[PDB]
């Protein structure tokens, strides 16, 4: 692209140093290791160049996605969630993690324990640290700042922190939630600078009322264990995300451009393909990504052409092409279809996973691309599993989370008691309702995971 | 018009007084029962865990019993 | 549009109009089925008068207005000013014509058959409606709850359902429908205030009955004990400074009215207390079907909300019916919302459009599409 | 004179206003706080009678063990 512009630019070429520069940056914030690959990136990301009425660059912008849900608590022994927790853990003296009651130590912590591992033999953490510091400086971002990013990191360590000691108030059946570890409960209520009482209240006792007037709250009654560590989650899920979001956003008002103004020029960069010794809902979302990414091709580079042809005024003919398989994509959009017939069973709160997988065998096992145990009669397919045809090769998956995993939902009630925070940290990973992606609010972040992906094809289909 | 302002301000002096007097009240009341929700609170969820024990050591005396 | 249709979740009843926007969890838009006259004749002029007065607005200055009652747990007096009823909903609370998005209403079980198209006439046949449907009230709160095996007693205000639903509906009915609820307390105390120099009478009055209910009035743990407890003045008496200007020390007519469930003798009927119809309905079920509905029983509406109301149930009970299984009552933490928590799943799915009414399918099968698609 | 007790009055009912509110507030939380120690009594005294059942059918239990 360089050079085809005429070479000379002051501000034109200087992008071409800072982006090589870009190269020990880019690996330390959405980089992450996998184990067929130790680059990769674990969001979807579209690169935008800006350029001015001549044909030269100035800057550009990022946009990112939905990206995966329950690498933040669950994964394989091996893997890693991601770098700006760890990078941090590494990096503090033990004297200030002391004073947040923190150790070098991830096995000592819950939510870093329910992960599986801490320890990686291809990565070295405690060495990588002062190297990134650098890396951190060249951006612009100077120990003062360093210090108030690792406070938002030590509150999500302190929510970590927090469980639920199965209060046994109750005799048989339901349960209550009650904390006998307060010192740790009370650590979050205070770096959060919050009431640790109405903290205690207002979540674990959920409030209703909102008749547009707006809302009465306090009127509750406890609930089980589950929806408790679920709706735990769901708060320690959602803030990362808004983080991650706003974060990044504001790393660019150092680097992005304010000098000039112009058009835009798209990249596209994405996960790639993968298989490990077994399979879960996250591949069944990875490669569901894939089928429409080829339908994206498809899209562009045979169907979209094709009508340039006609267009251009030239003597075309529908030639026969392989089927449009619009089908695999009606089937999961429409009503009457996969993710449509899950959303059904989501919102079921008994409906469990293995429920949820008998729908699937029953309403369908008879549209192409879909098999098991019962109807194909072949004991390659576990009972406790399922065959599924892509586009070519076969992959088997397990049910294993799928409903909590995807869901993602938090209303008002427990968010509310966070948005009206005087701190100007807390309330920053809840800017001011809804940026740039208003629509409706509540409907579950799986469903919104779909519009995300949907969001992005939209603006792919109108461009060359 | 005097008679009427010096009027106003003896009895709204005087409600000031009461409504603060009836605000300590209302708070010191408040706490004496707070006080006594936070023992009872505390005192059922001991209850409560023995509770538990005392079926646990029950149905074990039942399935102890089956067996002989 | 893209990702976006929007789907208006409605739930309506004799107390409140519970309404939202799209995908809600609970209920935004409320207010109390209400709509009169002006007895006093407007200022006539200082508007002309119509608006009978309704939502927050009605309710706000009562008084003047000569409230009316449309909607007497079930019966409709009258539908012409039902008219003006949803013309209040839509538009003045929800912002947004019915000529848009779809809708979904409520099902009192067992409703007259002369009802369903009544009803049907007033959208698709007149304020064009692309589609609706109208859900079995109890039904949506057992998915919400998180329960595949209960016994459901739903009672909000209108009337008293139970039901048995833990697997499937459509079955011999095991379910009864009583006028035993919300308003018919309301219409008691005024009876009994009588007896100490009270006497709330006519309906704008009568509504404010119902505010100074939810904020003192219990059901005594055990009236025969508590009989000699009365003497103490503790327990008992509460003042209440009624805030249009009386002072009214409530000791005994908190727990006697709400007696009226337990007791129907109060009301002039044979029929018994809730806990008789249980077994009744239970026992004309299969033999190997009760083990479990004991073990969970589903205990949902504002019925519900009211101190002493579960635990009393676990006393009774226990003492003449089988005594094997644990026996456990559940009650959400907003029991009375459970239905709407429901409401609001069943419009946000989409396997629902294989149930609801579509425009031309109305066209293809008459008037009598209801009921040759639902039941 | 006039002019000086109207200012006089002014700030009177401000702090009356203030002093109100502070009250409406603690009285309504005495109010919840009551209602709830009430709530919490009621539920104590019904378990208390749970607690001695469940510890007296410990006891049954373990004296019906002992005779078999
Ligand atoms: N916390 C509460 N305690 C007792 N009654 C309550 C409570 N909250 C609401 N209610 C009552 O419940 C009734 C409304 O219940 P609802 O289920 O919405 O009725 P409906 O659906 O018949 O309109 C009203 O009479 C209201 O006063
Ligand atoms: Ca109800």
């Amino acid at each position: 692209l360089t050079f085809v512009s005429s070479n000379q630019s002051p501000n034109g070429e200087r992008i071409s140093k800072m982006l090589l520069d870009s190269n020990p940056l880019l690996e330390a914030f959405g980089n992450a290791k996998t184990l067929r690959n130790d680059n990769s990136s674990r969001f979807g990301k579209y690169m935008e160049m800006q350029f001015n009425a001549v044909g030269s660059p100035i800057g550009g912008k990022i946009t990112n996605y939905l990206l995966e849900k329950s690498r933040v608590v669950g994964r394989t022994q091996g893997e890693r969630s991601f770098h700006i927790f760890y990078q941090m853990l590494k990096g503090l003296s033990q004297s200030k993690l002391d004073e947040l009651g923190l150790t070098p130590n991830a096995p000592a912590y819950e939510y870093l324990k329910k992960s599986g591992c801490f320890d990686v033999s291809t990565i070295d953490d405690s060495g990588e640290f002062k190297i990134i510091v650098k890396a951190m400086e060249t951006l612009g971002l100077k120990e003062s700042d360093q210090n108030s990013i690792w406070r938002i990191l030590a509150a999500i360590l302190h929510i970590g922190n927090i469980t639920f000691a199965e209060a046994a108030e109750q005799r048989t059946g339901t349960t209550t939630v009650k904390v006998s570890d307060t010192k740790s409960l009370a650590a979050a209520a205070s770096c959060l600078k919050t009431d640790q009482q109405s903290l205690s209240i207002a979540l674990c006792y959920r409030s209703i009322s909102t008749g547009v007037g707006k809302r009465c709250e306090v009127i509750s009654v406890p609930m089980d264990c589950n929806q408790a560590a679920y709706s735990r989650d769901a708060l320690a899920k959602a803030l990362y995300e808004r983080l991650f979001n706003w974060l990044v956003s504001k790393i660019n008002t150092i680097i992005n451009c304010t000098t000039e103004k112009g058009p835009v020029i798209g990249i596209l960069d994405i996960y790639g393909f993968e298989v490990f010794q077994n399979n879960s809902f996250e591949q069944l979302n990875i490669n569901f990504c894939n089928e429409k990414l080829q339908q994206l091709f498809i899209e562009l580079t045979l169907k979209s052409e094709q009508e340039e042809y006609v267009r251009e005024g030239i003597e075309w003919k529908n030639i026969e092409y392989f089927n449009n398989k619009p089908i695999c994509e009606l089937i999961e959009k429409k009503p009457i279809g996969l993710i449509s017939l899950l959303d059904e069973a989501c919102l079921i709160a008994k409906s469990t996973d293995q429920t949820f997988l008998d729908s699937i065998c029953k309403q369908f096992e008879k549209n192409p691309h879909l098999q098991s145990y019962v109807v194909s009669k072949d004991r390659s397919i576990g009972d406790t599993c399922f065959r599924l045809k892509h586009y070519a090769g076969d992959v088997t998956y397990d049910v294993r989370g799928f409903l909590d995993k995807n869901k993602d939902t938090l209303f008002g009630d427990l968010i509310s008691s966070m948005q009206s925070s005087s701190d100007p940290l807390v309330q920053g990973l809840f800017p001011p309702t809804r940026p740039e992606d208003s629509k409706k609010r509540p409907e579950t972040a799986g469903s919104q995971f779909r519009n995300a992906m949907n969001a992005l094809i939209t603006t792919l289909l109108a461009c060359s | 018009e005097l008679d009427r302002a010096q009027e106003r301000l003896a009895t709204a002096l005087q409600k000031l007084e009461e409504a603060e007097k009836a605000a300590d009240e209302s708070e010191r009341g408040m706490k004496v029962i707070e006080s006594r929700a936070q023992k009872d609170e505390e005192k059922m969820e001991i209850q409560e865990i023995q509770l538990k024990e005392a079926k646990h050591i029950a149905e074990d005396a039942d399935r102890k019993y089956e067996e002989v | 549009d893209e990702d976006e249709t929007t789907a208006l979740v409605c739930d309506n009843g004799s107390g409140l109009v519970k309404a939202g926007f799209a995908g809600d969890d609970a209920p935004r838009a409320v207010f109390p089925s209400i709509v009169g006259r002006p007895r006093h004749q407007g200022v006539m002029v200082g508007m002309g008068q119509k608006d009978s007065y309704v939502g927050d607005e009605a309710q706000s200055k009562r008084g003047i207005l000569t409230l009316k009652y449309p909607i007497e747990h079930g019966i409709i007096t009258n539908w012409d000013d039902m008219e003006k009823i949803w013309h209040h909903t839509f538009y003045n609370e929800l912002r947004v014509a019915p000529e848009e998005h779809p809708t979904l209403l409520t099902e009192a079980p067992l409703n007259p058959k002369a009802n369903r198209e009544k009803m049907t006439q007033i959208m698709f046949e007149t304020f064009n409606v692309p589609a609706m449907y109208v859900a079995i009230q109890a039904v949506l709160s057992l998915y919400a709850s998180g329960r595949t095996t209960g016994i459901v007693l739903d009672s909000g205000d209108g009337v008293t359902h139970n039901v048995p639903i833990y697997e499937g509906y459509a079955l011999p009915h095991a379910i009864m429908r009583l006028d035993l609820a919300g308003r018919d307390l309301t219409d008691y105390l005024m009876k009994i205030l009588t007896e100490r120099g009270y006497s709330f009478v006519t309906t704008a009055e009568r509504e404010i009955v119902r505010d100074i209910k939810e904020k003192l009035c219990y059901v005594a743990l055990d009236f025969e004990n508590e009989m000699a407890t009365a003497a103490s003045s503790s327990s008992l008496e509460k003042s209440y400074e009624l805030p249009d200007g009386q002072v009214i020390t409530i000791g005994n007519e908190r727990f006697r009215c709400p007696e009226t469930l337990f007791q129907p003798s109060f009301i002039g009927m044979e029929s018994a207390g809730i806990h008789e119809t249980t077994y009744n309905s239970i026992m004309k079920c299969d033999i190997d079907i009760r083990k479990d509905l004991y073990a969970n029983n589903v205990m949902s509406g504002g019925t519900t909300m009211y101190p002493g109301i579960a635990d009393r149930m676990q006393k009774e009970i226990t003492a003449l019916a089988p005594s094997t299984m644990k026996i456990k009552i559940i009650a959400p933490p907003e029991r009375k919302y459970s239905v709407w928590i429901g409401g609001s799943i069943l419009a946000s799915l989409s396997t629902f459009q294989q149930m609801w009414i579509t425009k031309q399918e109305y066209d293809e099968a008459g008037p009598s599409i209801v009921h040759r698609k639902c039941f």
